[PDB]
């Protein structure tokens, strides 16, 4: 999920 | 939380520098408009401002003391309500127009390139028109934005006891402290207790709109999708993929 | 206009007596249910409150003074927000259950019972669930009502300016409950967010009910009345 | 131009 990658950030 | 301990002054001013840059769309303005092409600047456009609002979206007060999966299902909820209350800010100062980006500013009839445009892009127009009326300040879209964020998803949560309910019940907490943000502004600003209260409501109502017309864009982006009229980017793909799950 | 001169006690008073009745069901308890046989009693169900809604819209203050133009695309745009926060209030004090009717409450699982329609009981009993924390009290839900009916399809318009200047009184309206019940400003303001704040998830399941209505047509697992069917193809 | 809802509204 590239949402979930995104926030990770 | 030390988000909880801000004073409306710091909310405002936090909400202020977490602001997302104005994006250029790829529009080349001597290339003839189709459905396609047009429907391709509003969706390269959007993936864009998508990473940019999460970095926003991590800088709103609250927000980081949620867990991943939450700030997920938040964003995932309000994607598209943020980037259209955007879009009508951007367009307060130029009637009759959505300010897409500074090099893509569209009438109605600019709209109707695309089918079922042109009803979505009426509902921008007159939501824009009514922020005009109604003389919205920076100050109180930031707050209403940050309101979209943390209420859209808020009850697409379900109950897991003490878990799904203390993360409910910040999120509510945050939620307070911007009515109490967006309150002192209009104080601030010299409106009368009754006028306060009176304007509060009419701002509120505005987000009802906004749900709609993100209900509606997500039903006309979907349909976009299922006519390969556009490549959805992955990011765009999933956001969207999230209101059929 | 009239409306304009009512005070906050006989705003409350009037929107009371408008109230519609809590209809029955037609629903023969004896026999179990079938996904045609749901969603006939759901839409036989709306079909009759409808027609009640349209005589306590008229009672509504300030409808009336709107032009019959003005009001038909008010209760298109809203009459299904209108149904589901009547639905959402009376299952209130039913944790779990969907009070469509006295005689038909429906557990969250009896959702299943039509394909697709568990998500949008799941998002009315949440709603529900909220109303339950914040102890809504029935005169707030009818000014609550009444802002859907005059907000929800406002802006897809002096007529404009009416029905906003009738929005501010029952704004005025439900801070003077907060006011007799009690609270002080602070609370009075974050309240008064908080159930409009509601009113974007209304929207919200209204616009899902609305698509769902409309794919249980499609696929014809139901007639539906020229009263709703009207209603249905309005907002397409 | 006979819509149910304007009859109903104009009882
Ligand atoms: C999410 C991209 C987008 C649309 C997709 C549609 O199918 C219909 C209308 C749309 N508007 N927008 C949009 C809105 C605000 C932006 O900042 C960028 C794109
Ligand atoms: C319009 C009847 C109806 C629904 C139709 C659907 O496809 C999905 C959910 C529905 N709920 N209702 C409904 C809501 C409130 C009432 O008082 C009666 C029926």
């Amino acid at each position: 999920k590239i949402l979930h990658r995104l926030l990770q950030d | 939380s030390l988000a909880l301990s801000l004073t409306a002054d710091q909310m405002v001013s936090a909400l202020l520098d977490a602001e997302p840059p104005i994006l250029y769309s790829e529009y080349d303005p001597t290339r003839p408009f189709s459905e396609a092409s047009m429907m391709g600047l509003l969706t390269n456009l959007a993936d864009r401002e998508l990473v940019h609002m999460i970095n926003w979206a991590k800088r709103v007060p609250g927000f980081v003391d949620l867990t991943l999966h939450d700030q997920v299902h938040l964003l995932e909820c309000a994607w598209l309500e943020i980037l259209m209350i955007g879009l009508v800010w951007r367009s307060m100062e130029h009637p009759g127009k959505l300010l897409f980006a500074p090099n893509l500013l569209l009438d109605r009839n600019q709209g109707k390139c695309v089918e079922g445009m042109v009803e979505i892009f009426d509902m921008l127009l007159a939501t824009s028109s009514r922020f005009r009326m109604m003389n919205l300040q920076g100050e109180e879209f930031v707050c209403l934005k940050s309101i979209i964020l943390l209420n859209s998803g808020v009850y697409t949560f379900l109950s897991s006891t003490l878990k799904s309910l203390e993360e409910k019940d910040h999120i509510h907490r945050v939620l307070d402290k911007i009515t109490d943000t967006l309150i002192h502004l209009m104080a601030k600003a010299g409106l009368t207790l009754q006028q306060q209260h009176q304007r509060l409501a009419q701002l509120l109502l505005i987000l009802s709109h906004i749900r709609h017309m993100s209900n509606k864009g997500m039903e006309h982006l979907y349909s976009m999708k299922c006519k390969n009229v556009v490549p959805l980017s992955d990011l765009l793909l999933e956001m969207l993929d999230a209101h059929r799950l």
